[PDB]
């Protein structure tokens, strides 16, 4: 079990598994019971997030692709960038987080190296 | 300040 770890979503603990059988490596969260599911495409994931063993809180997150071809402010008068859609997850182990954090990155660079 | 309870990872291009 390398590219797959039990990740939490919406307060529920499911199963995070990277679909490396398709063109663009994806990330599919399949609940433990099978009542909750979620899909994530690393192709859009601009950045990755993971709480190292140094962090008492074990939780992972992925930054999705936004759009820097519009630009705007925060309604106050500060030119900022549209918040990128990210998927926040929660892990319950030190090794589990490493399984995804170390595996996801494998897909991350998969786009940078090519791009 | 969500960095104290979360670390950063290799992000896309910037500079």
């Amino acid at each position: 079990p390398s590219h797959s770890g039990a990740a939490i979503f919406e307060k529920v603990s499911g199963i995070i598994a990277i679909n490396e059988d398709v063109s663009p490596a994806e990330l599919t969260w399949r609940s433990t019971d099978g009542d909750k599911v979620h899909t994530v495409v690393l192709s859009t994931i601009d950045k990755l997030q993971a709480t190292p063993a140094s962090s008492e809180k074990m939780m992972l997150r992925l930054i999705g692709k936004v759009d820097e071809s519009k630009k705007r402010k925060d309604n106050e008068g500060n030119e900022v960038v549209p918040k990128p859609q990210r998927h926040m997850f929660s892990f319950n182990n030190r090794t589990v987080m490493d399984n995804i954090k170390m595996t996801l990155q494998q897909i991350i660079s998969r786009y940078k190296d090519a791009d | 300040y969500d960095s104290e309870e979360f670390e950063d990872v290799t992000d896309g291009n910037e500079v």
